[PDB]
């Protein structure tokens, strides 16, 4: 009996069996409903579409994400996603081997309680556990001292882990993410006179951002270069066949991670919160956290975000204590790979929340047994 | 022992005196007791002799008067038959087996002694009537 | 109490593990007055008893269950006397046949003796290996269920010599016109050269279980054979402890590095290559590897594996050695590289016929891929070295499996195999000054195979018990399952080993700590030495054994990156190399788990079959013929499980006598007045007079079952009674004699 | 969420 692992990404679910190298199922966590009167009788319609169903039909649909900012906002959509995950794509009855689910830290208590409830009552899973993603990124990167910048959709957070101990008071959480990058990128593209106004083309701008964006190693010289010369501009075929051409706007979007002030965000960016997260730590460990400094999650995939982070923290750190970055190319999957190895540890098999214990203690069980 | 017994025993004792001093050796005491009708074991003979050491057993000489308490102490059929039935169920015993056990266990005798007592008592098959042999050796 | 004046006892001693002693004055309740054969008295002390000695009728017997004190000294004595004074080399102990290597040639194996043993039942004869092969062959003839002979010990002890004669027996009695007698023995030089290795304590130790099926048709003609192998210790290829060697073939190659046939392999001396140099001991005294290479090639040629295949095998092995020299420059914690012109890889690529730039790319990187996208990822120097060594182990294990398939290809016949008799050679229980993962696996396998032996014995003695209507409750199954559950099962010592194989920055220190956290006070069979936090102790079946945790994890890790296999499958140059690979999870599985599985395939081969057991014992190191070091033999008898079997049997009813044989002995202990026209009732009464009847010994339908000592007690009273009777009768005859000398004087 | 933000 091999456990299941699936990751409740705020944008893209990742699922497979424990001890697999990379997930078998990957599909956007998106639920599509038709918004038009279909005329044909005998069409063979169905009510609504999940994941890879709703991508191809998106022009006909309205698309909702049930998860925003690591919070499951519509559990009735969410159930459909899990149902599709286990039965349709995996071809597994979840009742027959256990399951592991992954969460951003410090999200509201209900997300754990109601996820556990739905797992035991609805799917009748043998046993369950939930785990902090930025813990698993260290299992994935092969380390036990770490500071982790984790950014998916929805959430960015810093969690320090020194020699296997977490430091709860040092956790930083922030709400810049690929969604707010995209919703900024549409408004900056409007400056060129391109318009994207409904959900079915948000999924176009997301692909534009994925292919073309990059981060300036130093921003203001390259902003002036773009104002000086067009050699930065590159062009993209919209799905119909209309070309669009984009210039400084492609780097200006991922800059907002470093200057959230463009979004109108209150906080500092991921560099200065990373440094403040180290500054919360005691002075014995900071030297080690500067070396084992890890990038995790897909929003960290922009070309050059590593070298930009290394530069801008080097300008904050003491000159003598050298600082490093770790940014493996897999890292989009690293939270899953870490969950896959974690679930397969013989030592872990005691840790599962079994259904008997849940029936004893109720949905409150999670906070007691789990981190 | 009465005077007649003491006289017969003294005469017999003097017959065993091979030096003329009226004495026998400790090692002859058992022989004299057996010649006089006693059947002590060698262990019993040494016990009544006081478990003597080799040197005095072979060269120390004692007169009748010291021997006499020992003779007294030594002096003071169905078991014998069952003992022979040990080596039996046609009432016979191989001569070879009796010879082997008498020459190899217990207070071992010489092969010549065993041949001497066994001489004429075994038949052509080599069997001894043990009830008759026992009565014969007890006569 | 049995102890009396002129009783005998054994006493411990350094220079013979036991010495004879005679009890010089009766014991009653703290120090014993004992005569010794070297001095009239020395005195022996009783502390928080000495083991008694068996009576003379019992000693020297054909079967160690016929003894009445089941003691290490009694076992050692019976073996010593049979070996030295009678030149009897085979002995029985329960089911087992104990063979003691005569280590000299002897005229025992001729045709007339084969014709003597064929047709007998097991107990009808003095023990001999033919009395095992016949016991198997008849049960195959009787029944559907076919047969397997298991042979255990150190490889020096002559197991090949046992199998040789078992096969000769089958081939002679079968009535077969085939000729497996030659081809099987002709295979042994290659199977050693690939599968046999010099260990720290012994030369030419075999490191795998070799299973020969002998096939019979429906007519019980021998049609052929099928060789299998199991439990190979792959890890020896890439690692050794001090003064070991890896498998002989690499040295037989490095001695032939001079020769015209092998020029292109560019072999150096054995210190030139990282896999051969680690042991620090190229030479084995008295053996030219260079000559043994000739016998190996002639054996290949006599099996008819082609000269081209032979040159391919040798070029693969040179490949492996050149692979093991490739050396990685660290660039970063997460990256390493191979230097720009590096000669070992340059030669390896030419031997294998591959592009240098692809080996160099794939040796330093791994490929990760979900079905939508693929990432090519750098790895640490440590992981790249582990991957290199796991590739060398994979190439070797596949070559071994291919050579064994060509052997079977020569050994099978097109005739249908109707049934088979298997002969299994497997290593005995192993313990040294220093114990490692290799010994740990060898001992775990011996724990399995001793569990099976204990099952088989217990089942057959419950058959004998009901054949005599004696109740099954009396026999107890002595069970080592709590040790197997400790090693084998989840949260066990192997499972926690693989767990730190996969856990980040695992190490021997933290694995040892995880052991202590999980077992130290929780299990009776697991212990830790006081002075060390880097070892553990198992109260293991034959002995306590201390395993040193330095470098299990380095040996246990096996992972092979499929890209590095597939690059080799890309070789056009020569047939063999793609042949090896042709036919996943297997690449992820560690050495320990692959061993645990191979052991299940072994057990599920044996459990389908009727066992028979042989044990082999090495009398001395020095190759002295027919001399017997008590120090050595007691160690072998422990390592063979013989002593622990005998200690398991003493807890039962060791000694069995037929009523008329008992009466034939103990009539002396009886009186005709008591005896009756039925011998069974007579002995039932007499013996119940002589002993506490019910619990102490028992009556079966046909046989009388005693606990161990009690036959000796009967011999003791019988002997003393017989002596007393003899003494009385002879003192009577002495009195008659001195009366006759008085008659001489009257004459 | 429930207050300080859209979720
Ligand atoms: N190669 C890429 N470059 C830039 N952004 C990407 C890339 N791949 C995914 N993203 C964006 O990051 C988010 C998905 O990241 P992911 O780690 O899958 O989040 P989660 O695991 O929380 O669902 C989406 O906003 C997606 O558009
Ligand atoms: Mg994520």
């Amino acid at each position: 009996t091999t456990a299941l692992v699936c990751d409740n990404g705020s944008g893209l679910v990742k699922a497979g069996f424990a001890g697999d190298d990379a997930p078998r199922a990957v599909f956007p966590s998106i639920v599509g409903r038709p918004r038009h009167q279909g005329v044909m009788v005998g069409m063979g319609q169905k009510d609504s579409y999940v994941g890879d169903e709703a991508q191809s039909k998106r022009g006909i649909l309205t698309l909702k994400y049930p998860i925003e900012h690591g919070i499951i906002t519509n559990w009735d959509d969410m159930e459909k996603i899990w149902h599709h995950t286990f039965y349709n794509e995996l071809r597994v009855a979840p009742e027959e081997h256990p399951t592991l689910l992954t969460e951003a830290p410090l999200n509201p208590k209900a997300n754990r309680e109601k996820m556990t409830q739905i797992m035991f009552e609805t799917f009748n899973v043998p046993a369950m556990y939930v785990a902090i993603q930025a813990v698993l990124s260290l299992y994935a990167s092969g380390r036990t001292t770490g500071i982790v910048l984790d950014s998916g959709d929805g959430v960015t957070h810093n969690v320090p882990i020194y020699e296997g101990y977490a430091l709860p008071h040092a956790i930083m959480r922030l709400d810049l993410a690929g969604r707010d990058l995209t919703d900024y990128l549409m408004k900056i593209l409007t400056e060129r006179g391109y318009s994207f106004v409904t959900t079915a083309e948000r999924e176009i701008v997301r692909d534009i951002k994925e292919k073309l964006c990059y981060v300036a190693l130093d921003f203001e010289n390259e902003m002036a270069t773009a104002a000086s010369s067009s050699s930065l501009e590159k062009s993209y075929e919209l799905p119909d066949g209309q070309v669009i051409t984009i210039g400084n706007e492609r780097f200006r979007c991922p800059e907002t991670l470093f200057q959230p002030s463009f979004i109108g965000m209150e906080s500092a960016g991921i560099h200065e919160t990373t440094y403040n997260s180290i500054m919360k730590c005691d002075i014995d460990i900071r030297k080690d956290l500067y070396a084992n400094n890890v990038m995790s999650g897909g929003t960290t995939m922009y070309p050059g975000i590593a070298d930009r982070m290394q530069k801008e923290i080097t300008a904050l750190a003491p000159s003598t204590m050298k600082i490093k970055i770790i940014a493996p190319p897999e890292r989009k999957y690293s939270v899953w790979i870490g969950g896959s190895i974690l679930a397969s540890l013989s030592t872990f098999q005691q840790m599962w929340i079994t259904k008997q214990e849940y029936d004893e203690a109720g949905p409150s069980i999670v906070h007691r047994k789990c981190f | 022992f009465n005077k007649d017994q003491l006289e017969e025993f003294k005469e017999a004792f003097e017959l065993f005196d091979r030096v003329g001093d009226g004495k026998i050796l400790y090692s002859q005491c058992g022989d004299v007791m057996r010649a006089l009708g006693q059947n002590p074991t060698n262990a019993e003979v040494l016990k009544v002799l006081g478990n003597p050491k080799s040197d005095e057993l072979k060269s120390r000489r004692v007169d009748f008067e010291t021997f006499l308490p020992m003779l007294q102490a030594v002096a003071k059929y169905e078991d014998y038959l069952e003992g022979f039935r040990v080596f039996d169920g046609n009432g016979k015993v191989m001569g070879a087996e009796l010879r082997h056990v008498l020459t190899t266990l217990g207070e071992k005798m010489t092969e010549e002694e065993v041949e001497t007592v066994l001489a004429g008592h075994e038949d052509s098959n080599g069997c001894i009537n043990y009830e008759a042999f026992l009565k014969h050796i007890l006569s | 109490e049995l102890y009396t004046k002129y009783a005998r006892v054994w006493i411990p001693d350094p220079e013979e593990v036991w010495k004879s002693a005679e009890l010089l004055k009766d014991y009653k309740p703290k120090v014993l007055q004992l005569r010794l054969e070297e001095g009239k008295d020395l005195e022996y002390c009783l502390d928080p008893l000495p083991p008694l000695r068996n009576p003379d009728i019992l000693v020297g017997e054909n079967d160690l269950t016929a003894l009445s004190y089941l003691h290490e000294p009694a076992v050692l004595h019976n073996l010593k006397v049979r070996f030295i004074d009678s030149k009897l080399i085979y002995t029985y102990c329960g089911i087992v046949l104990v063979a003691i290597n005569p280590y000299e040639q002897l005229p025992i194996y001729g045709e007339d003796i084969i014709n003597a043993y064929s047709g007998q039942n097991m107990g009808d004869m003095d023990p001999h290996i033919f009395a095992v092969a016949e016991e198997a062959y008849k049960q195959m003839a009787r029944d559907e269920r076919n047969q397997s002979i298991i042979v255990s010990g150190e490889s020096g002890a002559g197991k090949t010599v046992s199998a040789k004669y078992a096969m000769r027996y089958f081939a002679t009695v079968s009535g077969s016109a085939a000729n497996v007698e030659e081809k099987v023995l002709a295979s042994n030089p290659i199977m050693e050269s690939i599968g046999n290795a010099k260990t720290t304590r012994n030369d030419n130790s075999s490191r795998f279980g070799k299973y020969i099926e002998i096939g019979f048709d429906k007519r019980y003609r021998i049609i052929g054979a099928n060789m299998r192998t199991y439990l190979l210790e792959k890890s020896r290829v890439v690692f050794q402890a001090e003064e070991e060697r890896n498998y002989h073939i690499f040295y037989q190659l490095c001695a032939s590095a001079a020769l015209p046939e092998f020029k292109t392999l560019r072999l150096g001396n054995a210190n030139y290559f990282h896999y051969t140099k680690q042991g620090g001991s190229p030479v084995i005294d008295g053996i030219d590897d260079a000559k043994e290479m000739v016998n190996t090639r002639q054996a290949c040629t006599l099996l008819g594996i082609s000269d081209s295949y032979q040159m391919g095998i040798f070029r693969i092995l040179a490949g492996i050695l050149h692979l093991g020299n490739v050396e990685f420059a660290s660039r970063d914690s997460d990256s390493c590289a191979i230097p720009p012109k590096h000669d070992p890889l340059t030669i390896f690529c030419d031997l294998m016929g591959v592009d240098y730039e692809e080996m160099a790319h794939w040796l330093c990187h791994r490929k990760l891929a979900t079905a939508t996208e693929t990432y090519i990822k750098p790895i640490s120097k440590l992981h790249a070295i582990n991957a290199r060594d796991a590739l060398a182990k994979h190439i070797y294990a596949n070559l071994f499996n291919w050579i064994v398939d060509h052997v079977n290809k020569a050994l099978h016949s097109t005739v249908k195999q109707h049934s088979f008799i298997g002969v299994l050679d497997i290593y005995g229980f192993e313990t040294f000054e220093i114990n490692s993962f290799e010994q740990f696996c060898i001992n775990y396998a011996n724990e399995k195979l001793q569990q099976q032996f204990n099952m088989h014995v217990f089942k057959l003695e419950q058959e004998e018990y009901m054949k005599e209507q004696i109740p099954w409750t009396l026999i107890d199954f002595y069970d080592n399952q709590p040790c197997i559950n400790l090693i084998e099962a989840k949260m066990g010592v192997l499972d926690l080993l693989d767990e730190e194989c996969k856990m980040p920055k695992g190490s021997d220190d933290t694995w040892a700590q995880k052991l202590y956290n999980t077992h130290l006070n929780k299990c009776a069979l697991f212990e830790k030495p006081r002075l060390s936090n880097k070892a553990f102790i198992i109260k293991h079946f034959a002995d306590k054994v201390e395993y040193q945790c330095e470098g299990f994890l380095e040996k246990n890790k096996d992972t092979v990156y499929e890209e590095q296999i597939k690059v080799l499958k890309s070789s056009k140059k020569f047939k063999l190399l793609p042949e090896l690979f042709q036919d996943s999870k297997e690449h992820k599985k560690t050495v320990g788990h692959q061993f645990r599985n191979s052991l299940h395939l072994l057990m599920e081969t044996l459990n389908a079959t009727t066992p028979h057991y042989v044990r082999c014992i090495k009398p001395n190191d020095f190759k002295f013929p027919f001399t017997f070091d008590e120090k050595r033999a007691v160690q072998q008898l422990r390592a063979c499980g013989v002593l622990e079997t005998i200690r398991i049997s003493a807890a039962g009813f060791p000694s069995r006598w037929t009523y008329q044989e008992f009466f034939s002995r103990y009539r002396v202990l009886m009186k005709q007045k008591d005896v009756l026209s039925d011998r069974k009732q007579t002995c039932k009464n007499v013996l119940e007079k002589l002993i506490l009847d019910k619990d102490k010994y028992q009556f079966g339908k046909t046989k009388i079952f005693f606990r161990a000592g009690q036959v000796a007690y009967l011999e003791k009273i019988r002997a003393d009674k017989l002596r007393a009777a003899c003494i009385r009768i002879q003192k009577t005859i002495r009195g008659w004699l001195m009366r006759k000398k008085y008659m001489r004087m009257r004459r | 969420w429930x207050a300080x933000c859209p979720a």
